[PDB]
């Protein structure tokens, strides 16, 4: 396409690699949000993270995932022109600090995520950055996954993808106790802590190291062990002196939360893998069979 | 078990049989390139390969690579003074789809005996991508591959090997291998590599999921065949060496079988 037919309105964010705009199409007068990524021209080329992004989001049409509209290409600059959201789950919760998020509200925006992401699981996509400012809300009640700059194509059966991925509050114990292969669920996982997060508006486990960010979740959920998590004790990271905590009720972890609530949350976090529920399968779970699209 | 992604599977699977096809080059490119040949880009994917063993690079990341290439030259004449920066190209966007640490720059710009600038790289990639409209995530014979593999009961070092000898050897010939899609290859190429070290045939299972009968896979069996029993004598022989290592069980000394019993 032509940046001149855009016109900036404001700069909406930045990043590592590049400043996102707020800007608005002077022909159609739609509205978007311009990543500018910088091309290395003699040094490294095209980002793999812009690469990754671009190449991944031009397969996943989903309207519980954000829209790539266009990538507009210079020899020194990559545009890329996403559909305009009013703004990200982080923002809304942290202004929604006193009011407090509607339930309606939580069980629709969860369900939608839901639905997004078995799009991505269905489509061999992992996110691995499942996290509030990642997540884009409008005005008429809708939510969408965003930022796929972490985002990997992923084979059956797995493979050893990068460690260092998900933010640390949101990274699921089987990276962080340090196992060879993950897959779907370490995004369950993050959108757990996310249902958690919605419901006290308050991180779930907010904690400042790795070592730090395994006992403020074994503290809540109970130290697992070899009848709660087969292979637990043989993981590499393990450590046999971790203090042995009694799980916590989630009645007081999630005090606003209903049974139903709890029950699913319970699955989105369960220490094995293999056990944690799917995105297909919560869709299905009793939580939702009365959901409704409220407007925030 | 979640490294097996239960729940998707099978919409991965029908996916990957619905992208491969969209991700398909023009079978008869070479014909219309008027400098460029089924033997010179032979050449080109040997010497990817190798690329491939001293950078210690995913088999995956060769699959992607040879996809981006085919497609590329489906679309864009090129001389054949280029057709290796057309590759270098490739498996740099490979490896930075694919690989945790891709090779630096640098490194790509080393291995074509500077016969290029890293100037030349870049604006190539960036062409690459252009041209591909950054459709990248490629569907490849690996793909299929692993999933098969899973129908294994139980899983053989062996067969799992030589069906990815086979599938790496698919790669260097264009005639014929071009007029298969990466699913219809795959399953050749498990089962000659079963057949061989087993005894055994494609699965009922795989039928099932596949849709893929013997029958259907008779054609491309024949050439696969033919291909394994001739591999010897191949003017490239990069896999052939690959696939000698402990690495890989040594599967490339495996002697084939002579006949495939219909
Ligand atoms: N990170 S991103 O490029 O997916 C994005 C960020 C913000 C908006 I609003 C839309 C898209
Ligand atoms: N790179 S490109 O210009 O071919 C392109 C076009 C449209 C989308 I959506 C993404 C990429």
């Amino acid at each position: 396409g032509s940046m001149e037919n855009f016109q900036k309105v404001e700069k909406i964010g930045e990043g590592t690699y590049g400043v996102v705009y707020k800007a608005r199409n002077k022909l159609t007068g739609e509205v978007v949000a311009l990543k500018k990524i910088r091309l290395d021209t003699e040094t490294e080329g095209v980002p793999s993270t812009a690469i990754r992004e671009i190449s991944l989001l031009k397969e996943l049409n989903h309207p519980n995932i954000v829209k790539l509209l266009d990538v507009i290409h210079t020899e020194n600059k990559l545009y890329l022109v996403f559909e305009f959201l009013h703004q990200d789950l982080k923002k809304f919760m942290d202004a929604s600090a006193l009011t407090g998020i509607p339930l309606p509200l939580i069980k629709s925006y969860l369900f939608q995520l839901l639905q997004g992401l078995a799009f991505c699981h269905s489509h061999r996509v992992l996110h691995r950055d499942l996290k509030p400012q990642n997540l884009l809300i409008n005005t008429e009640g809708a939510i969408k996954l965003a930022d796929f700059g972490l985002a990997r194509a992923f084979g059956v059966p797995v493979r050893t993808y990068t460690h260092e991925v998900v933010t640390l509050w949101y990274r699921a114990p089987e990276i962080l106790l340090g196992c060879k292969y993950y897959s779907t669920a370490v995004d369950i996982w993050s959108l757990g802590c996310i249902f958690a997060e919605m419901v006290t508006r308050r991180a779930l486990f907010p904690g400042d190291s790795e070592i730090d960010q395994l006992f403020r979740i074994f503290r809540t959920l109970g130290t697992p062990d070899e009848v709660v998590w087969p292979g637990v004790t043989s993981m590499p990271d393990y450590k046999p002196s971790f203090p042995k905590w009694a799980r916590q009720d989630f009645s007081k972890v999630v005090p606003p939360l209903d049974e139903d609530g709890r029950s699913l949350l319970s699955q989105m976090l369960h220490y094995d893998p293999n056990k944690r529920i799917s995105a297909k399968a919560a869709l299905a779970h009793p939580f939702f069979q009365d959901v409704t699209k409220p407007v925030p | 078990g979640v490294n097996e992604v239960p729940d998707y599977h099978e919409d991965i699977h029908t996916y990957l049989r619905e992208m491969e096809v969209k991700c398909k080059p023009k079978v008869g490119y070479m014909k219309k390139q008027p400098d460029i040949t089924n033997s010179m880009r032979a050449i080109l994917v040997d010497w990817l390969v190798e690329v491939g063993e001293e950078y210690k690079l995913q088999n995956e990341t060769l699959h992607l690579a040879v996809n981006y290439i085919d497609r590329f030259l489906s679309s864009m004449s090129v001389l054949r003074g280029k057709l290796q920066l057309v590759g270098t190209a490739a498996m740099l966007l490979a490896s930075k789809f694919e690989e945790i640490y891709p090779p630096e720059v640098a490194e790509f710009v080393y291995i074509t005996d500077d016969t290029y600038t890293k100037k030349q790289v870049l604006r190539m990639e960036h062409l690459v991508l252009k041209v591909l409209a950054f459709d990248l995530a490629a569907p490849t014979i690996n793909q299929f591959l692993t999933q098969y593999f899973l129908h294994q009961q139980p899983a053989n070092c062996k067969v799992e090997s030589l069906a990815m000898f086979l599938g790496e050897l698919s790669l260097i010939d264009a005639d014929p291998y071009l007029k298969y899609l990466p699913s219809v290859i795959a399953a050749a190429a498990f089962h000659l590599a079963l057949y061989t070290v087993t005894g055994q045939s494609w699965p009922e299972s795989l039928v099932q999921k596949t849709g893929y009968t013997l029958e259907t896979l008779k054609p491309c069996l024949l050439d696969l065949h033919q291909t394994y029993l001739r591999a010897p004598q191949h003017a490239q022989q990069s896999i052939r060496e690959k696939y000698k290592n402990s690495k890989y069980h040594g599967v490339s000394l495996l002697n084939p079988p002579e006949t495939l019993n219909v």
